[PDB]
RNA sequence: GUAGUCUGCCAUACGCAGGAAGACCCGCUGAACUGAAGCAUCUCAUUAAGCGGAGGAAAAGAAACUAACUAGGAUUCCCUUAGUAAAGGCGAUCGAAAAGGGAACAGCCCAACGUCUUAAUCCCGAGGGAAAUGUAGUCGGUUCACCUAUUGCACUGGUCUAAGUCAGAUGGAAUGCUGCGCGAUUCAGAGUAAAAGCCUCGUAUGACCAACCGCAAGCUUACGAUGGACCGGGGAGAGUCGGAUACUUUGAGAGUAGUGUCUUAAGGGGGUGGUAUGUCCCAUCCAAGGCUAAAUAACGUGAGAGACCGAUAGAUUACAAGUAGUGUGAACGAAAGAUGAAAAGAACUCUAAAACAGAGGGUGAAAAGUUCCUGAACUUGCUUAGGGUUAAGGCUAUUUAUAGUACCCGUCUUGAAACACGGAUUAGGGAGUUUAUCUGUAGUGCGAGUCUUUGCACGUUAACUGUAAAGGCGUAGAGAAAGC
RNA sequence: CUUAAAUGAAUUAGCGUUACAAGUGGGCUCUGACCGGUAAGCGGUCAUGGCGAAAUGGGAUGAACCAUACGUCUGAAUAAG
RNA sequence: ACAUCAGUUCUAUUGAACUGAGAGUAGGGGGAUGUGGACAUUUUUGUGAAGGUGCAAUGUGAGUUGGACUGGAAGAAUGUCUAUUACAGAUCCUAAUUGAAGUAGCGAUUAUCCAGGCUUGUAUCCUGGGGGCUGAUGAGGAGUAGGGUUUCUGGACAACUU
RNA sequence: CGAACCAACUGUAGUGGGAACGGUCACUAGAUAUCCAGCGGGGAAAGAAGACCCUGUAGAGCUUCACUUUGGUCUAGUCUU
RNA sequence: AAGUCUCUAAGCAAUGGAUGUCUUGGCUCCUCACACGAUGAAGAACGUGGCAUAAUGUGUUAAGUAACCGGAGUUGCAAAC
């Protein structure tokens, strides 16, 4: 220890020097992946590769109830309600989540329209025939959010209000309750 | 500029392929331009020379003599002939190596493997000077 | 890289810039932090005091998306940055009537809003989860509205 | 007495187990050096060695899970969360998880219980055997919707390829030097008596004709399969969860996990919600049985690339090396590359006892003449030239043997020529480097922003280039904390 | 705000402030002052200087004393002696 | 008079004129030399590359360059990049080699002598004859353990058997 | 025929100062060289990083009225019962 | 006041194996694979070629034999085809 620099922290006093991790591997290890999903796409044919189909789902937490990405799989009411047969709709190329039951009305909505465009045109292949491979990213992706404004009128009822006086004798109506009950006893 | 990865660029691994080759590798290193009369005649440029047929050395102590191939020799890498022999101290000629890629070929002898060789490459050379368009 | 170093230039020297009567040895005062209450309590004193001891209430479970820890700030001078500038232009040439623009500060991960700096007189409604008592006195000034979520 | 069963032991028919390897993987067992400037808890470390056991991957895996929301939804791995919450002689140090972004994505079925099915099941190949101490199968019934065939594993060799051995001089040899031609979907590279786009193999690039073209599993049009709703039902893992106590273990703190001992539930009920305990609400799952690809790991073994080494280097090993050689043994372990383009590897004669050793004479461009390219220094021999009673050497000055001067370097030290230590000579090796987390100065780009990397898309392919969204640090702080 | 009057010792000199880091933390000593000791080239302090890290000349010889502190040379006149 | 490092007066484009100073261990800063490899750029070489040995210049210096002999195939420069990058010492490592030095020394075991044979060459290898030694726990004749061809015949002397 | 120890470079003395017991420094005395065999005065000769003494927040053997424990023995409770 | 001795330099050698130039060997990174064994493995021993000790092939069918695929002498001497 010595001059004016920080605590010395430096988690290494295990012998890490044995346990080395490098990692030269990754441009070949992107290959490998790569060359996978290739050999993937061609057997899968005429089947499409970005699928199979993802529902659009709220994230939990409060700092991610703005943001929505990919799910698992469509709830067993969701695919009933666009027209699917539950068991048998993991076959057609759509994901399918026994579990998730919390989902409330309005994204039911969202999920509901998107098994229906997906339904809408999907075609069924006959039985000696073959038909070109349609890849479509549009369909399976997630729509992005964006709202620009939503300007709306002015209420004129705004000054009847203060919201710090209604926060605050809240809280020191609350503090009276304790101190008369330990008090009184 | 070379595409296929599996053959090698370094001249390590090049020269122990090379020595170390198989035998059927090494009789097609060991090989010869014919002679302009044997050139129009089978329709060839380049062809593996045997202990049959004989060859002709421009540039050297033994420069512009015919002579036979008394045998190919593939770990030496060389070539005795009938002629090319320089005597001894002691009253004895021996026979002296030569490389063929330095070497033109004067007369050929066949076998059923050489015509059948012979017949592949000017039907080859037919196709590849139309493409190329002269 | 190794042509620059201070090394390079004292071949020749000897010691190589470590003296010849200490004579530049691996352990001088002790591993990393040691002797911080002895020998290099100096070190520890002088430059980071309040090293040693306890304090606080410990927390068991931590964690930083509850609505607890997690309230990012925004101030009352901007809020503005948040729309385009094309918006807040049409908001100037207005009456009192209608089409009084919402700043949603909660889509761009802003909970509170703190007053620190001015408004204009523009009309505007700030929809956040918390305010303060200045700030929302300053909105009001302006001639805005506080909506709470 | 004989005729079934039960239990035990022996003999025999048919396939199976063991041993090798062990880098990675799974289960146990388990150190100390070290750090804490001592040392005993702690740390090194739930590491090394030891014991047991698998596969090309293993292990994990389908909620008695997170959470508190505008809700997620098996397992594994990468980025971040985070050097944080926490642990700690609160010292040294140690140290996670949910959410968020990305790679990959697949679900299934025994038990019992349907208070039904005349074992409806399985092995052996006309009939024997196992099995009722339990094999096999969809809970029953009405009624609309709807689906119809593909899916795993397995896949082979060969042929052909452009353009000057151009001319002249030098040379043992031309690929170099001077001058004129020609090829290129081929100027990657090597061989060739010397430096090669055109002397040879190749390289490049499409064309060419043989070999195959099958293994299981499922199909195949309806009371056949699957699903929704409504009616009427059965059940869901016991020395187990849990408890007290003891030990090991963890970030887990009035116990994170495991194990011993004793103790031991319930099933209109039980687990979880990170402070013990009872108690009232709300939320979320249903333990004590089993199988399961992919993303992921790789100091072992087998088979292209390089800003790396160039024979004291690089592996212990460029070579008849795990050899020569040492030890009773476990084990230990070297030195050693280069004739020349081609052996043309030195005939024959003379002196001599002579496969002693030369001398003539020859081979080759040149002896380079056999651990033979180049052949340095130390040491030595011969020849030539000077100095010498001053141990020798150095420096300065000139008419060159004199004058004056000059202690032996390196090292610890207040002080070394020291009777302080290291130093016989010479060559070659031979010591402040790199990583992580930071500090400050200077340079560079953008700037309330900035970083594009985990990864995806490209590629003349580890590079470079393009880009979506998170995330890091910054943008607001004080307080133990509530609240601000 | 402003009413008056000036830059009112010598000699010398630009002054102020910050950042990062090395070595060091065994000293010895002349001349005076001093504590302990019979005294010591002994032990422990003080003030300026010196050596350590300072050549050259002088004290025949010497870390410390005297003159003086140094680029390479050519002269002149000196210091200690 | 000259060199270096500061500074003062000026100067665009790197300079001019002039003034001043001079020890240095531990240690710090600035500019420069050399080595292995890289990327550009430019060349040299069988009319002789690198290397090595002597000599003459040149730079304050680390160095650099010329020509002569030797050698017989590759080297170097300029600008950036990079590092297993500069040695007299470590009772350093490995490899070779001095003086001491033709010196110390050639021990222990009975004792050798003379004439012949074989030879280029014997006191030594063999024959013959003197003189001796061992003196039945014998350098006699034979075996366990151990060694492993040392046994036997023929040919051989580069080395070993002071 | 034919080694090794050892070796900074060396190899005559006296006093002086000097790390206080010089082969080299200053001032003096000596000297022509090169060998042999003896010899033990000197080279503070050679052989060993002093086995004495002290240091180290270095070890090991052994002891006990040091500090911690582990095992053995005894005793209680629970299980086998 | 002697030197064939000793000291220094140059030239030609002896000894020695540095320097320089060469490179069918390493080292590392990435890729693909792991399908050893009672049908006797890994490891050990000894055989066997015309001249073969080690290593490499191979097991009294012993540097190989049979079949299919390559297709003309893969090295010194000798011999055969």
């Amino acid at each position: 220890v010595a001059k004016n620099n920080q605590i010395p922290n430096d988690h290494l006093r295990k012998y890490w020097y044995h346990r080395v991790k490098t990692f030269f591997d990754d441009p070949a290890r992107a290959q490998r992946r790569r060359n996978a999903r290739n050999l993937r796409a061609k057997k899968i044919a005429p089947r499409p590769a970005e699928g199979p189909l993802r529902p659009i789902v709220r994230c939990p937490t409060v700092r991610y109830n703005m943001k929505t990405r990919l799910g698992r799989g469509f709830t067993p009411k969701e695919l009933v309600a666009a027209g699917f047969d539950p068991a048998l709709a993991r076959f057609q190329g759509i994901a399918v989540d026994a579990r998730r039951a919390h989902s409330k009305d309005a994204m039911v909505k969202q999920n509901v329209e998107r098994l229906q465009a997906y339904k809408a045109r999907l075609i069924k292949v006959k039985k000696g025939e073959t038909v070109e491979q349609v890849n479509d990213a549009a369909l399976f992706a997630l729509p992005k959010a964006q709202n620009e404004i939503k300007f709306r009128v002015i209420k004129a009822e705004e000054a009847k209000k203060d919201l710090f006086k209604e926060k605050t004798d809240k809280l020191k109506a609350f503090r009276e309750a304790k101190k008369e009950k330990a008090a009184a006893k | 500029v070379k595409t296929n990865p599996f053959v090698s660029s370094q001249a390590r691994k090049v020269r122990k392929s090379y020595f170390n080759a198989k035998k059927d590798a090494k009789h097609v290193a060991m090989s010869a331009p014919l002679s302009k009369e044997l050139q129009e005649a089978n329709g060839i440029k380049r062809l593996p020379i045997r202990r049959d047929d004989e060859v002709m050395i421009f540039s050297g102590r033994m420069q512009n003599r015919t002579g036979k191939v008394t045998a190919v020799k593939l770990s030496e890498m060389r070539i005795y002939v009938d002629t090319f022999t320089t005597e001894k101290i002691n009253g004895q000629a021996v026979s002296f190596p030569v490389h063929p890629s330095n070497v033109v070929i004067t007369k050929l002898k066949m076998d059923k493997a050489r015509k059948n060789l012979i017949e592949l490459r000017r039907l080859g050379r037919d196709q590849i000077l139309a493409k190329l368009g002269h | 890289p190794t042509r620059f170093h201070k090394s390079r230039k004292l071949r020749g020297q000897v010691s190589m810039g470590f003296g010849r009567v200490g004579k530049h040895r691996v352990s001088p005062g002790g591993h990393g932090r040691a002797g911080g209450q002895h020998h290099q309590r100096t070190w520890f004193d002088r430059f980071h005091p309040g090293y040693f001891g306890k304090v606080g209430m410990r927390h068991l479970h931590l964690m930083k998306n509850r609505a607890d820890e997690y309230e990012p700030t925004i101030n009352v001078d901007k809020l503005w940055t948040l729309v385009p500038e094309e918006v807040r232009v049409k908001a100037a040439a207005a009456k009192k009537g209608d089409a009084v623009p919402v700043i949603d500060c909660v889509q761009n991960g802003f909970f509170k809003v703190l007053a620190r700096g001015e408004l204009p007189k523009i009309p505007f409604v700030v929809r956040a989860k918390d305010f303060s008592e200045e700030a929302e006195k300053k909105i009001k000034a302006a001639g805005g509205v506080c909506e709470k979520v």
